[PDB]
C-alpha cells in the first residue's frame, strides 16, 4: 500500500521535466535560427 | 593522427588527468609502443569502456551477480590505480611494473584507499632489491619466464 | 518597450546597419539620455528629487532578454 | 637526440616568463628554444609565427634530427586571419570565417 | 592651415584640409559652434584618412548645434593631461580639468595618453600571497600580489558591495597611494562614494576620476586611458606601490562597437568591432608590476544577459590569473557571497605554495560539491528515500559545508544593522577540518545561516 | 634566417632577438612558403617516444 | 593573340581578351610564372564570363609567385587525359601526368574530361546475389552485383579498414578491372595502400589515381571526372565488368562550397553552395551498369557530426538502393564492424527471390532488437527484478544476439594477433535459427565474443 | 467600409464575421518583400503595429451603436510567443475554446468551462 | 504545370481523371535556386515569399 502511492507521484512529476524541457528546446532551437538568418542578412547585404 | 578529450567533469570528479578515455583513440596503434608493453597490456581500455559502462546501466542494481561484483571490484582497482600526480616523471620500466601488478589481480585483497600508497611503496623496495631486472629490461625490452617468476 | 520598438522600424528606414536582433547599439545610450536625468539635487540648488516609475512587460517570464537585459 | 621549439601566440608575457622560469628549474633550456608573439603585437606576427617556426623545424629534419613542435593556441590565429580577411573586403562565408 | 567641415553624421565628422599641411594620427583640433544658447568648443581627435586630404574623427561632446564651413584649427599633438604630486584629493573630468574647483591646475606637468608597454626584459613572475577577512576567499582562491584579480557575474548579483567592501578592508589594513576609477557607473553611488570616503578621512591620498551613461562615448574609452597614465605616472617617477581599482569595463568594450558601426566597417560575429581583441591586449598588457614596482589591480566585468557564449568576457578569460564568479541560482537560494566554489579557480594554488593540508581541504570540499551537484538530477524528482543512506550521509555533509561558507560583512551594515565579522585563515581551516569530520552533523542546518565563527556556531546552535 | 645558434633564446616571428642578449649568426635564409614532401619520398613509424 | 590579368585575389583570376578572341565554357589556359626560386606553369580552366571582354576562371595550381601583365595563352580545348592498356600498374595525378616516371604516359590518346550521361531508353533492372564471408551482411543486406552501394558513419569508426578487407576479398576472386581513386585522405594511408598493393600481385591488374587535401580545392573536384573517365573508357570499349573505388564524397561537395562562396553567389540553409543537388545528381548518373556492360561501384560517405537531418545526407541517400551505415554507440560498446542491423536497408530482401527461412529469422532477429532498443533504459533504471519471465527470457536472448553477431577479419592482424575467419551462409543460417530458437541461452557471457563459426563458439564453450 | 456605412446610416447593431489573422500578416510580408524593403523581426514588417491599430480601431461602439466582431487566429508551430500572435493578442477581451471529448460526451455548446476566461 | 494543362484538358470534356504528384520539395528547391540566382531578395529560410 506504500509501495503504490510513491510511483504514482513518481510519474506525476515526471510529467513536469518532460514539459519544462520541450519549452526550452522550442526555445533555443527558434533563437538559432533567428541568429541564423540575422547573420545572413548581414553578411548578404553588406556586400 | 589521433586525438583525446577532456572533461571538467572528470577534473572535479577527482581524476588529475581528467582525460576520457571513452571517445580517445589513435590512429598508428601499438606499433609505436614497445614489444613488452603490447604483451603486457592489451585491450584494457575496452575492458574499462565495459566498466564504466556497466557502472551506469547498474548505479541502481537490485542485486550484483559474482562475476558483476568482482567486474566492479576490478574495475575499481583499476581506475583508482591509473591516478597519477603531477611533476611525477615515470619511466617506462616502472610501468610496465605497475600495469603487469594491476591486470594480474595481485593487489584484490588491497582496499581501494590503501591501493595507492601501497603501489609507492613497492617501488621503492624494487629499486634497492632485485634491481638487476630492471637493467635486463633496458637490456631485452621484453619479459622472461625467469624475472616474472622473481 | 513600444518606443524602443519604434526606434528600431525608424532607424531600419533609415537603411543603418543593423546590431543583435535587428537592434541598433544606440539604444543603450537612448534609454540611458531618457533615464539618469532623473535624480535629486545638492541642498544648495534647492534638493528637488523627482522619482521614475517606468514599467516593463515580459514575454514567458524570461530575464534572459535584450531589453529587460 | 630529440629538440624541441616552444611557440606561444597571443598569450600574456608573464605567462612566458612562468613557463621559462619553469623549465630553467627543469634544465632543459640547453636544447630548447622559444618563439614568443604577444598579443600587444599586430595581427602579422600572430598571423605569421607558426609558418616561421614550421621552417625552422624543418630545416633541423632535412638535417636529419628529431624535432618536436609545440603549438600553444590556434583559434587566436583564425581570429587574426578572419579579421584580417574582412578588412581586406573580402566576402565573407559561414560565420564570417573566410572559405 | 584651415579645415572646414563638409560632412557630419551622428558623432562622427569628415573634414577636409589643404594640400600644404596634414596633422598626422592622434592629434587634437579645435572647432566651436556659434549658437547662442548652446555655445561650445569642441574637440576631434585623428582617426583616419579617406583621401584627396579628407579625415575622419571623433567627438567627445554631443553633435547638436553645429553647422558646415566651420575654421578647423590644430595643436599639433596629442591629448595631454595634467601629473604631478598634488593630483590626489580632487575629482577630474575626461578633460582632466578639476570639477570640484574649476580652474585648479593648468600648472603641473604634462603627459601624452598613448604610451607603449614596458620591455619583456623587465618582467618578472610573482607569488606574494594576499590575505583577506572574508574566509571564502581565503580558504578557495587565496590572493596573490602584484597579480590580476577578475569578478564575474550577471547583472545585479551585488558586484559593488563585495567591491566597497574589499575597498574598506584595503584602505584599512594598509595605506599608501590609491586610484579608482571606472565607467559604468551612476551617479547616486559616486556622490555616496564621496561622502564616504570623506568620512574614512583617506580621501586625501585617493584619485578619482570617472565616466556617467548620459555622455558621447568618445569619453566612455578614453578616461580609462586617462587612468591608467595616472597610474603609470605615479608608479614609475614615484616607485611607491599604489593601489588601482576599475569597474565595469564590459561598457568600454560596447562603446567601441558603437563607434565602429558608425563606421561603416564590415560588422564581425553578433555584430561586434572588425577587432576588438588587440586592443583588449593592449589595455591589459599596460598593467605589469615591475621589479621594483609592485602594483595591484582588481577588475569588474559585466556578462551580458547572463549568457558566457558571448567572446565578449571569453577575451578578457585570457588575460586574467584569480578569477571568482558569481550566479543567479546562488542568490536566489538566499546567501548574499553568491559565489560559485565549483566555478571560481586560482593559479596560485598549489601544495608547493601551501602546505598539503590546504590542499587536502580544498580537493575534498571540491569532490563533495561535485559528487553532490551529480546528484542533484536524481534527488531533484525521486529524492532520498530511493537513494541510499551512504549517500544520504553525503547529502547532507554538502548541504551543511554549502549553508557553513555564508558569511555577514560589515558592508551590509547599512541593511543587516549588524556588525561585520572577520576570522584568521588558521581558525578558518580548522573549522573547515572539524566540519569534514562529520561531528557537527547532530547540529541543524539553520544555525549555519549567516554565522561569524565556530564559537558563534555552537552559542546559536546551543541557543535553539 | 635558420641556423643552430637560435638554440636557447627568444626571437620575434620575424626572427630577431627580443629578450636575449647579442645576436645569432644565421648561415642561411629559407623562404616560408614550401612544398611538402610526396608519399614516395614517405617511410611508415614505429619509433615510440616515452 | 592573347589576354592579361587584371585582378588576383585567391585561387580565382579574372583574365581579358580582345574583340573576338573569348573562348567558350569549360576550356584550358595557360600561364607562365618566373622567379629565381618559384616557376611553374598555371592552368586554368573557365568558369564564367563577366562580360566586356572579361572571363573569371579557377587555376588548380597555388597563385603564389604571381605578377600583372602577364599574358595567358590558350589551347582552345577543355582538359583531357591520356588512357589505354598501360595505365594499370602506374600512378597518375589530377593532370593524369605519371607519378611513378615523369615521362610515362604522353603518347596515348586522350579524351575530353567531359562526357554526356547515358540515355535512358538503354537501363534495365539488375538482380543478382552478391555474397561475401561475412556473417552480419549476409544475413541484413546482401549485396547486388552491378548496383549502388555505399556506406554511412562520421570519423574515427574505422571504414576504411573494412573497404580494404572486402577489396582484399574480392580483387582474388576477380577477373575484370579495378580501378580506385583517392578524392581526400592523408598520404600516409595511400603510401601504405600502396606498398599493400605493390606486395601483391593485384598492383599490376589495377590502376590507382588520388589527390590530397594540401592541394588548392580545383584539384579536388575533378580527380573523380577522370576517374569516370577512366571508368566509362574501360567499359564501354573493352565490354568488361570494371570496378570502380571511391575515398569519399564530401570533399568536393565542400571544395564546391568554398569556390561557390568566393566566388560571388549568395549562400544558403547551414551555409552550403547553391545548385549543389543538381552537380550531385550529374555526378552520380555517370555511374550506371547497361544491358551489356556490368559495373560495380562502392562509395563512403563522411557524416558532419553524425547528423542525418543534413541536406547533404539525405541528398545522396536519393541515389542510393543498397544501403549500409555505421554507428558511433556500437563502436563504443566495443563491435569493430560497428554495423547497426536496426537502421539499414537492402532492396534485394523478399522471399520472392529469396528463402523465407532468411526472411523469417531477419524478421525475428530485427523485432527482438526493435524491443530490446526500447527497453534498454528500463532495464539500466529501474533493474532487471522489476521484468517479467518473458521480459527476462527476452532481455537474454538479445543479449546472446547482440553478441554474437561480433567477428574478426584478416584485416584485423595490423591491430591484433588473431587472424580472421570466413564462414558459408547455410552454416550461419542454420546457427542463427539456432540462437533465435533459444536453445544455446545456457552459453556463458564470454563465449559470445568475436565468434567465427559454431565449431569455434563450441571449442571457446569448452575453454571456459 | 461595408460595416460603418450600415452602422452610420441605418444604425442598426451589426456584427463583422473574419476568416482568419495570419494570412493578412502573410500577405503584408510578400508585399513588403516584393516592394524590397529590409526584412526584420524575422521577416516581419517592421510597422505592422501601425497596421494592426489601423485595422483595429475602426471596431469600437460610440455614439450609442455597438459594432462587435470575432477573429480565428492560427497559431504557427504551437507557439504563443511569436510576435504577430502577442500583438494579435493585444486587442482581445474574450477567448473560446471547443474540444472533441466535450462532443463526442454528446452536448450541443460543445465548449470546456475550463478553458475559457473573459476580461470584464 | 504541363501535367496539370494535360489533366484540365480532359478534365473539361467530361472525362474522369487522376492526377498524382510524386514530389514537391524539389520543384520548391528548384524554384528558390533559380529566383537566388536572377539576384532576387531572400527571405524566411532564404525563401521567396
Amino acid at each position: 500500500a506504500s509501495r503504490r502511492r510513491a510511483m504514482k507521484s513518481a510519474t506525476d512529476n515526471a510529467d513536469d521535466l518532460i514539459k519544462a524541457l520541450t519549452l526550452a528546446a522550442n526555445r533555443e532551437r527558434q533563437a538559432q535560427i533567428t541568429q541564423e538568418i540575422s547573420e545572413i542578412v548581414g553578411g548578404a547585404n553588406a556586400l | 593522427d589521433g586525438q583525446c578529450f577532456l572533461e571538467s567533469d572528470l577534473f572535479n570528479q577527482g581524476v588529475r588527468p581528467a582525460i576520457n578515455v571513452g571517445v580517445s583513440v589513435s590512429r598508428v596503434g601499438g606499433a609505436a609502443q614497445i614489444k613488452a608493453m603490447k604483451e603486457v597490456a592489451g585491450s584494457l581500455r575496452l575492458d574499462l569502456s565495459q566498466y564504466r559502462e556497466l557502472e551506469a546501466f547498474a548505479a541502481f542494481a537490485s542485486d550484483l551477480d559474482a562475476a558483476s561484483k568482482a567486474q566492479l571490484d576490478r574495475g575499481a582497482r583499476l581506475v583508482e590505480l591509473l591516478k597519477q600526480p603531477q611533476y611525477s616523471p615515470l619511466a617506462v620500466e616502472e610501468q610496465v611494473v605497475a600495469i603487469f601488478l594491476g591486470t594480474q589481480g595481485h593487489l584484490d585483497s588491497v582496499p581501494v584507499e590503501d591501493v595507492q600508497r601501497f603501489e609507492s611503496e613497492l617501488l621503492e623496495h624494487v629499486k634497492a632489491s632485485h634491481s638487476d631486472i630492471f637493467d635486463g629490461i633496458r637490456e631485452t625490452k621484453k619479459l622472461s619466464e625467469e624475472a616474472e617468476e622473481k | 518597450s513600444k518606443q524602443a520598438d519604434a526606434y528600431r522600424a525608424i532607424s531600419l528606414l533609415l537603411r543603418r546597419p543593423p546590431g543583435r536582433e535587428a537592434f541598433p547599439g544606440d539604444v543603450f545610450y537612448l534609454h540611458s539620455r531618457l533615464l539618469e536625468r532623473c535624480a535629486k539635487l545638492s541642498d544648495e540648488l534647492g534638493g528637488g528629487s523627482m522619482t521614475g516609475l517606468p514599467i516593463i512587460e515580459t514575454k514567458a517570464n524570461d530575464i534572459s532578454a535584450f531589453i529587460p537585459t | 637526440q630529440v629538440r624541441c621549439v616552444y611557440v606561444a601566440i597571443g598569450q600574456k608575457g608573464t605567462t612566458i616568463a612562468s613557463v621559462k622560469r619553469a623549465l630553467e628549474e627543469g634544465g632543459a633550456m640547453e636544447y630548447t628554444t622559444i618563439v614568443a608573439a604577444p598579443a600587444s603585437d599586430a595581427a602579422g606576427f600572430k598571423w605569421l609565427a607558426p609558418y616561421t617556426g614550421s621552417a625552422i623545424g624543418q630545416h633541423w629534419m632535412y638535417n636529419g634530427k628529431h624535432v618536436l613542435i609545440v603549438f600553444d593556441d590556434l583559434s587566436k590565429q583564425a581570429d587574426a586571419y578572419r579579421a584580417i580577411s574582412l578588412l581586406l573586403r573580402r566576402p565573407p562565408g559561414r560565420e564570417a570565417f573566410p572559405g | 592651415t584651415a579645415g572646414r567641415v563638409v560632412r557630419i553624421t551622428g558623432p562622427v565628422v569628415d573634414v577636409e584640409f589643404p594640400r600644404g599641411s596634414v596633422p598626422e594620427l592622434f592629434n587634437a583640433l579645435h572647432a566651436e559652434i556659434t549658437f547662442g544658447a548652446l555655445a561650445k568648443t569642441l574637440t576631434l581627435e585623428v582617426a583616419q584618412h579617406l583621401g584627396d586630404s579628407l579625415v575622419r574623427c571623433i567627438s567627445m561632446q554631443p553633435t547638436d548645434g553645429l553647422v558646415r564651413g566651420v575654421e578647423v584649427t590644430d595643436t599639433g599633438a596629442s591629448i595631454s593631461v595634467p601629473v604631478g604630486d598634488g593630483v590626489k584629493g580632487h575629482v577630474f573630468n575626461a578633460l582632466g580639468d578639476c570639477l570640484d574647483d574649476p580652474g585648479y591646475g593648468k600648472d603641473f606637468e604634462h603627459w601624452s595618453i598613448h604610451r607603449k608597454p614596458p620591455a619583456f626584459s623587465d618582467l618578472e613572475p610573482r607569488t606574494e600571497m594576499l590575505e583577506t577577512g572574508l574566509k571564502v576567499v581565503d580558504l578557495l582562491t587565496p590572493y596573490v600580489r602584484g597579480g590580476k584579480i577578475a569578478l564575474f557575474g550577471g547583472a545585479g548579483v551585488g558586484k559593488t558591495v563585495l567591491i566597497q567592501e574589499m575597498i574598506n578592508r584595503i584602505a584599512r589594513n594598509f595605506g599608501g597611494t590609491s586610484v579608482f576609477a571606472g565607467v559604468g557607473e551612476r551617479t547616486r553611488e559616486g556622490n555616496d562614494l564621496w561622502v564616504e570616503l570623506a568620512d574614512a578621512n583617506v580621501l586625501k591620498d585617493t584619485a578619482l576620476v570617472f565616466g556617467q551613461m548620459d555622455e558621447p562615448p568618445g569619453t566612455r574609452m578614453r578616461v580609462a586611458l586617462s587612468a591608467l597614465t595616472m597610474a603609470e605616472f605615479f608608479r614609475d617617477e614615484q616607485g611607491q606601490d599604489v593601489l588601482l581599482f576599475i569597474d565595469n569595463i564590459f561598457r568600454f568594450t560596447q562603446a567601441g562597437s558603437e563607434v565602429s558601426t558608425l563606421l561603416g566597417r564590415m560588422p564581425s560575429a553578433v555584430g561586434y568591432q572588425p577587432t576588438l581583441a588587440d586592443e583588449m591586449g593592449e589595455l591589459q598588457e599596460r598593467i605589469t608590476s615591475t621589479r621594483g614596482r609592485s602594483i595591484t589591480s582588481m577588475q569588474a566585468v559585466y556578462v551580458p544577459a547572463d549568457d558566457y557564449t558571448d567572446p565578449a568576457p571569453a577575451t578578457t578569460f585570457a588575460h586574467l590569473d584569480a578569477t571568482t564568479e558569481l550566479s543567479r541560482a546562488v542568490f536566489s537560494k538566499g546567501i548574499f557571497p553568491a559565489v560559485d566554489p565549483l566555478a571560481s579557480s586560482s593559479t596560485i594554488l598549489d601544495p608547493a605554495i601551501v602546505g598539503d593540508e590546504h590542499y587536502r581541504v580544498a580537493q575534498e570540499v571540491i569532490r563533495i560539491l561535485q559528487r553532490y551537484k551529480d546528484l542533484q538530477d536524481i534527488i531533484a524528482i525521486l529524492g532520498i528515500d530511493e537513494l541510499s543512506e551512504e549517500d544520504k550521509q553525503l547529502v547532507n555533509r554538502a548541504r551543511r559545508i554549502e549553508r557553513f561558507l555564508s558569511q555577514n560583512m560589515m558592508a551590509a551594515e547599512q541593511f543587516t544593522g549588524q556588525p561585520g565579522s572577520t576570522v584568521p585563515l588558521k581558525e578558518t581551516i580548522e573549522a573547515f577540518d572539524k566540519l569534514t569530520k562529520g561531528e557537527f552533523d547532530h547540529l541543524p542546518e539553520q544555525a549555519f545561516f549567516l554565522i561569524g565563527g565556530l564559537d558563534d556556531l555552537a552559542k546559536k546552535a546551543e541557543s535553539l | 634566417p635558420v641556423g643552430d645558434a637560435f638554440l636557447g633564446r627568444v626571437v620575434n616571428p620575424l626572427g630577431q632577438p627580443i629578450d636575449g642578449q647579442g645576436d645569432i649568426a644565421a648561415e642561411t635564409r629559407r623562404a616560408l612558403e614550401l612544398q611538402a614532401p610526396s608519399v614516395v619520398q614517405r617511410q611508415s613509424v614505429s619509433e615510440p617516444l616515452q
